[PDB]
């Protein structure tokens, strides 16, 4: 798959 | 994510997870607007608009069926491309620790640049007002160490007459910080200080904005709307060089202002 | 639905559902527009644009970062007004079998003509494109029954070579019905010539739109986007008379227009 | 089907599926050649030539051993490329519901007229002999309404005394068929009288012959041969766009001509 | 509760 | 896979 994943 | 068609490029899982890290790596401490505003989960990558519960009047009393249309607030999509050179890669699997990807590095810092830049000021292109157009909500700031802690706390007291309280955050420029700790040099440490008198709190440096910035992170007062995340593609192959790309589906909204006390 | 605040009304179990029935079985026979295209259940009271699912490039190649907006599709709502008489609606428990509500009958007409007037030709304010608009999907038409014979059956060729193909059917103006009724007066019912030209499938006579229209119900071609789908409401109480209304939420937009064709 | 490289395609389920089910809504429509042909299912991509089971004497009786070759019937490979917009498909991921594939909607259209082509005229460099080939099968036809129902009666007995019978069908010009539909104007449906006098049978309009035909559907008479079945595959990538195909092999044998009656 | 529900 | 499947 793909995405990156970051969120604070 | 099947669109990114990240399974098309000639690269080996080494290489895309290689890939992958550096740009996480950097965007983790390079995201200076995420820091302290909130995010809202990822909504799709086909979320269009995010609804901001109004409606736009557009008829005269002379009709009978009155109407208006709704606000809604159109998300950004970006899509900075950049190069990598195959050949060197490859070097990745015959052993080489670090892989030149510095072109991927500066790419990766420019969108970081973009956000925070729209978490800000905004586009107005795009109808998010920034952080800082927030005039109602500034007050003016000495250049003591004694002129700043003045500054929190009256600002803490603003806080406190709005029902404004969360644990409280220090957004500071980082040159401007750097001058600051000039004259408090080891009488007793700054840090400490302006944490003790925001109560607990922290303090962010970031060359994002020229002054200084107060908010309360009690949650749900700044939101980053994210449609889909941060992720990285692939576009296409150059003879001998890799297209990837970096997307991102997103917009902003201050909701409470009076979380927030921007300084001089 | 909590919103339309129907609970605060000064009106009975009885009158609450026979104010509702009245307009249902108005907007039941009159929303032509639902009539042939496809509904997509309601998304909402909040829902506040539906996605079109294009980027609105904003960039010159002077930017790295480059990016644009998420073109989405606002959705209209609307908020017709109008006026009952209390001491009269009270009636209804006296035993009154008929209680009048004319008022309420041609406020629920008037919404009716309003989104038909959206499918058929569009709010250019709101960004919907209506029916008529479909220039390239014209044809001429005589007016003879055997000149409608030959438009259908011509038509169904168009769709023959798109690969449209569902029931279909034929939307017509009420009078032009009459008057292709005139000539064919008992030599062959043209209702079945018609619907057997047309391969089983069924006709719409409509006073909101003056020529004729061709489509095929084959299904998702023709959205209609609903938000909260009609509902009544109560807005307020004068002296001796109540004030409710009739609130909706929408948009729409012609996906394949080859399932269409408009006539002379 | 592994060698339409269909998995090198920059393409997402999605989009795969939805250029498939474009093409296969056009083809079903408009391979008027199979609507009444039968067709002899999938004998391989590799499969060459059908055998016609004859021999090619080619000896002298001066030779002992005589002999000759088996005549077969070797199978067209057509191949029509066409190209698509990528970052145009991309967006049915953003969401959009029709994606602008209208040049992949005439390549398909023209693959299909050329299949007709090849059962009605045929290919003499293939070796097949077209439908409407067969003069003796031919016989004269009127204009009227009258004149057309007497043809098919007069048909119906030339296969009588051939013992050819299956289900009717009749083949006919599109405008053609519009110009009976002129004179039967609403007196008594041609459709039901064409259909009676058929025994049942039914009408195919068609623009791909200019006059009309007549064959029984009981099978087994018009053989179109298939090898590999019309499918889509990948050839490259252009840039900013992908170049797609359409492969199909076949060939075609009007095995009892009895079954046909060809017209004016 | 309120609503109408109409749709075809 | 691939393939296309027409065939009356």
């Amino acid at each position: 798959g793909g995405d990156l994943g970051i969120r604070k | 994510m099947e669109f990114l068609k990240r399974s098309f490029a000639p690269l080996t899982e080494k290489q895309w997870q290689e890939i992958d890290n550096r740009a996480r790596e950097i965007f983790k401490t390079q995201l200076y607007g995420r820091k302290f505003v909130d995010v809202e989960g990822p909504y799709g990558w086909e979320y269009a608009a995010h609804p901001l519960g109004e409606v736009e009047v557009l008829s005269d009393e002379n009709e009978v069926v009155k109407w208006g249309l709704r606000k809604s607030l159109p998300l950004i999509e970006l899509r900075a491309t950049f190069t990598l050179d195959l050949w060197e890669l490859d070097n990745l699997e015959r052993g080489k620790p670090n892989v030149d990807l510095s072109s991927l590095e500066e790419t990766v810092r420019k969108v970081a640049e973009f956000e925070d830049e729209v978490i800000f000021r905004g586009c107005e292109k795009s109808g998010v007002k920034g952080l800082l157009s927030f005039e109602e909500r500034k007050i003016e700031c000495g250049s003591t160490p004694k002129d700043l802690l003045e500054a929190i706390v009256r600002a803490l007291s603003i806080f406190s007459k709005d029902g404004i309280e969360g644990p409280y955050t220090l957004v500071i420029n980082t040159d401007r910080w750097i001058n600051f700790l000039k004259e408090e040099a080891g009488h007793y440490p700054l840090e400490k200080r302006v944490e003790e008198c925001l109560r607990g709190g922290k303090i962010i440096t970031t060359p994002r904005i020229e002054d200084a910035l107060v908010v309360s992170e009690r949650g749900g007062d700044f939101k980053l709307i994210l449609g889909q995340d941060l992720s990285i593609g692939y576009e296409d192959r150059e003879k001998d060089a890799v297209r990837l790309f970096i997307t991102e589906t997103f917009t902003f909204q201050v909701v409470n202002p009076e979380a927030l006390i921007l300084l001089k």
